[PDB]
RNA sequence: UGCCAGCCACCGCGGUCAUACGAUUAACCCAAAUUAAUAGAUCCACGGCGUAAAGAGUGUUUAAGAAAAAAAAUCACAAU
């Protein structure tokens, strides 16, 4: 038990314990079509300090700013995942849902990309089962839905007291979710980028977390 | 120090305002021919700004004169001219289908 | 906690009433950091500091809510609406 | 249980106090990582209130430069003959290449606009490109 | 260490600047029966049908040519408070890669 | 329920061997066609309902069919559908799109190879399919 | 007893169906005092005026009040 315990504390004495600097860049994040965002119309008022101007009614996410957002929200993730966290991707778009069920089929992570029910992380124990455990990270890809209204799982998530990263374009509402990144969530690059990063990280962490056990065996 | 920065400056893409068929243009009490361009040949009637397209001076304009010209004894009010009849259409109302 | 029967509501009112659990900030654990006056929808609420000898002179029902929460020593008084849930 | 309440505050305040006061007994795993990387905002509830009266978003157009000669260019010759390539990161278009000519011709002390204009547009040849004056 | 405004600025739609009237490339990467997803590459993937002149040389990857008129259609109505995107462009066909 | 339905089968083992013992055939040779004329035989229940006369099958045909274990000892469901409420009918589905993309990739390099091996197999009007 | 007798500061109670009427027991609070009535002290708004009471049918002006940081006066169209 005294072992233990300095396999989760190790982690937390590093800032860059997977190092995750490696995985992106601003011209990464450029190159995926990521600074762009909708109309000014589409605007929401809390997206104004996340957004870098407006190119022509077109506003512009800073690149800046979605890096520093994303270096903390991967970390976040890598974490959860080395202390054997269970981790839900929850978007609602039918475009990508393919694409999310095999990322997380490779992360070995849960999923959600169908219609959302309405006590499923609320009314756990009669919709999941008698004793269930409630997902300890709740990722989102897309956070409106087709009715372009905030999802359900991101009030849930607050509710339930579960930490959420989610990717916010120009017409959501960051003010719910625990890691907000700003970014694009409908260009076909930009969604396989974030997948990516989350299946690397997800990787890493689970990889380095069999080492730190396999160290741990031979400790003693 | 970054020089690439945006500066906040006049939009270089700005589109000329459209203009009335009539913009910058003299509207007369006497010009029987012009005036009845904007009436129905049939019964007479002034049309309005989705049938005529002209901005907010314009039409008021044209309506005075209409309204001038048909007391002052220079234009009829039950019918369009046939003389007139045959000038090009202006307006965008289509009654034969 | 709302139900046909009496000990119906009152055991839903019990279940739903741990979910929803606020924490309140109480100075030396006998009173709160600073007098609070405060207008909800229509009830007028003005909460004053009070020292060690001064024990809850408040309402029938604000005396009871800060008995259960730990305050032993305040004063408070309630102007306009008196309506229970407000 | 916990604290089902979302507009008093943050995840983070009502899993600490819950803790504090003793009705949490069992710590969360994502406290501890949060404690040791917090986010740059803390997840408190704010309500999207309408803006009225004369008060607007403090965001900022785009524009440079480079966009006073870009209009200029779209005026007289409109969309260049080489479609534009959204792909390539290091894509150079026919206005792209006007406007690098166009900046040459203003260090080389040239003032007039229809001096850095109509010598720009007769460069272009040298390169041998076409362009199209829309009339 | 390349800025964001740096390699904005160099963008390739900052030099497009409007899009009305622009000829631009595009890729097909999805097929129906009659229309066709042209992924210009700015933001959204238009819509097209799919013209009676070579029709079936039309497959998915197809690079093909555009006139695109809208980046993205939004539009304000009664009572709303935000506009009503399209998730889509508006774009017309002329045609396919002609090199 | 799951050393419940392990007792039952212990149960039915041994009632099968004492009912073939007290009818007279070869236990090894009684099948579930012997089982139902030996309980119709000694309960003789006259009932218009088929369902309501005595009845005794495996405990996996008698008890309905149960959901699997969702998750281990540690918490964590197997399945990776799990939280989406129907984990198989979600499973299904996306294997079904999965198979679906795979064959429009497939045919999508037939067609750009200029190769066309397939046949319409759909119709199946003289087999009887639903 | 049974909308009868009757009781009450407000709500209200009286059905061969009364913990509210009359009687008994029991119980509670005061106390050489206990109730009833009349007087008092206190109690209305430093709050509101679209739908509950409230923006007076309109403009100008006397008296009176604030000028607390700076700006402005005037143009198509049916005032009279
Ligand atoms: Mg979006
Ligand atoms: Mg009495
Ligand atoms: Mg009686
Ligand atoms: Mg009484
Ligand atoms: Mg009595
Ligand atoms: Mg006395
Ligand atoms: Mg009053
Ligand atoms: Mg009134
Ligand atoms: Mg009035
Ligand atoms: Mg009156
Ligand atoms: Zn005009």
């Amino acid at each position: 038990n005294d072992l233990r315990d300095r396999i989760l504390s190790e982690p937390l004495k590093h800032a860059d314990f997977f190092n995750l600097k490696e995985l992106f860049s601003v011209r990464s994040l450029f190159d995926a079509r990521v600074h762009l965002g909708h109309k000014a119309g589409c605007r929401h008022r809390f997206m104004e300090p996340y957004l870098f101007g407006s190119r022509l009614g077109q506003d512009i996410i800073d690149l800046e700013q979605t890096a520093a957002h994303l270096q903390l929200a991967l970390n976040f993730t890598a974490h959860v995942a080395y202390r054997e966290g269970i981790i839900l991707f929850v978007s609602r778009h039918r475009q990508f849902a393919h694409l999310i069920e095999t990322t997380a089929r490779d992360c070995g992570e849960y999923a959600h990309t169908r219609y959302f029910k309405g006590g499923l992380l609320t009314n756990a124990p009669l919709l999941l089962g008698p004793g269930v455990r409630l997902p300890d990270l709740i990722i989102f890809l897309h956070t409106l839905n087709n009715v372009f209204e905030p999802h359900v799982a991101v009030r849930d998530a607050a509710k339930m007291n579960i930490p959420t990263v989610g990717i916010v374009d120009t017409n959501c509402n960051p003010a719910l979710i625990t890691y907000p990144v700003p970014g694009n969530d409908d260009s076909p690059p930009a969604v396989r980028l974030f997948c990516r990063l989350f299946q690397v990280a997800i990787s890493r962490a689970k990889e380095k977390r069999r080492q730190v056990e396999a160290l741990y065996r031979l400790q003693g | 120090s970054n020089e690439d920065l945006p500066v906040p400056m006049e939009n270089p893409y700005k589109e000329p305002l459209k203009k009335c068929i009539l913009c910058e243009k003299h509207v007369d009490y006497k010009n029987v021919q012009l005036l009845s361009q904007f009436i129905s040949p049939f019964t007479g009637c002034i049309y309005g700004r989705h049938i005529t397209g002209l901005c907010g001076k314009k039409q008021k304009e044209i309506t005075k004169a209409i309204k001038r010209a048909q007391i002052l004894g220079f234009m009829p009010v039950t019918y369009k001219d046939p003389a007139y009849l045959k000038d090009p259409k202006v307006c965008n109302i289509k009654y034969r289908e | 906690g709302k139900a046909t029967e009496r000990a119906d509501a009152f055991r839903k009112a019990k279940n739903r009433a741990v979910h929803y659990l606020h924490y309140i900030e109480r100075y030396e654990d006998h009173t709160i950091y600073h007098d609070i006056s405060l207008k909800f929808k229509r009830t007028h609420i003005k909460m004053k500091k009070q020292p060690r000898g001064y024990g809850l002179h408040c309402h029938r029902a604000i005396m009871t809510i800060c008995r259960l929460i730990g305050i032993k020593d305040l004063y408070a008084k309630v102007s306009g609406s008196v309506n229970m849930l407000n | 249980a916990g604290s089902r309440l979302e507009t008093v505050g943050s995840i983070f305040s009502r899993t600490r106090d819950l803790i504090r006061a003793g009705v949490l007994k069992e710590k969360p795993l994502w406290l501890d990582i949060y404690n040791a990387f917090p986010p740059l905002r803390e997840p408190v509830f704010r309500r999207p209130r309408l803006r009225y009266g004369k008060a607007k978003a403090a965001v900022q157009d785009i524009f440079y430069h480079e966009d006073r000669i870009r209009a200029k260019f779209y005026s007289a010759y409109g969309s260049g003959p080489k479609a534009f390539d959204l792909f390539n990161p290091n894509f150079k278009s026919t206005c792209q290449r006007f406007v690098e000519k166009y900046i040459e011709l203003q260090r080389l002390g040239e003032t007039d606009e229809e001096k850095l204009f109509v010598e720009a547009g007769k460069a272009l040849l040298a390169e041998g490109v076409t362009l199209r004056r829309v009339g | 260490v390349e800025s964001f405004a740096s390699m904005l600025r160099h963008s390739p739609l900052t030099q497009m600047g409007p899009a009305k009237n622009k000829l631009v490339i595009g890729q097909i990467f999805h097929i129906v029966e009659d229309d066709l997803y042209i992924d210009f590459g700015g933001k959204f993937h238009c819509v097209c049908k799919r013209p009676e002149v070579d029709g079936e040389k039309y497959q998915k990857g197809t690079r093909v040519r555009l006139r695109l008129l809208d980046l993205e259609l939004t539009s304000r109505f009664l009572g709303a408070t935000t506009d009503t995107t399209i998730l889509e462009a508006d774009a017309v066909l002329l045609g396919l890669q002609e090199s | 329920t799951v050393d419940f339905i392990k007792k039952q089968i212990e149960e039915f083992n041994i009632g099968k061997r004492h009912l073939a013992n007290m009818m007279g055939e070869d236990p090894e040779t009684f099948t579930q066609e012997d089982i139902d004329r030996a309980i119709a035989y000694l309960f003789p229940s006259g009932l218009f309902e088929k369902r309501a006369r005595p009845i005794m099958k495996h405990p996996e045909e008698i008890f309905p069919k149960q959901r699997a274990i969702q998750w281990g000892e540690d918490g964590r469901p197997f399945h990776f559908l799990f939280y989406t409420g129907k984990q198989s009918y979600y499973s299904l589905m996306h294997d079904t799109y999965g198979k679906l993309l795979d064959v429009e990739k497939h045919h999508n390099q037939l067609r750009a190879k200029d190769l066309l091996a397939e046949k319409t197999k759909i119709l199946k009007d003289p087999i009887g399919s639903r």
